[PDB]
């Protein structure tokens, strides 16, 4: 704050001190999900690495 | 009035029939498939793998 200087009232105006926040929140789940049957497990599936994991 | 007895020279000299040079086949993907006997109506059949969503 500034005041003029020599000035007959001499109150001050005391500062505050506010800390914000804000919060970061676990919200999400994504996943991928395979349904196979066992006709098509076993098949149609030939690898299973490079036909189902990796996709 | 003199006779002279003449062959008729021929000769090449570099002279030849302008024509193309040619660059297509090397840029172009050749043979990735080569078993066409013994694939039906000379087809093969490529398979494109699949992708998922999550």
């Amino acid at each position: 704050n500034r005041r003029d200087l020599r000035d007959p009232d001499r109150t001050v105006i005391a500062s505050e001190l506010v800390e914000h926040s804000f919060g970061v929140t676990l919200d999400k789940h994504v996943y991928a999900a395979l349904k196979f049957t066992d006709e098509q497990r076993t098949l149609d599936i030939r690898d299973y690495t490079k036909q189902v994991l990796m996709p | 009035a003199h006779i002279f007895v003449k062959p008729e020279l021929v000769a090449e000299i570099g002279v030849k029939q302008l024509q193309r040079e040619i660059v297509l086949p090397g840029l172009v993907w050749t043979n990735p498939l080569t078993d066409f006997g013994g694939s039906k109506n000379d087809t093969i059949t490529v398979r494109v793998p699949a992708i998922t969503t999550a």
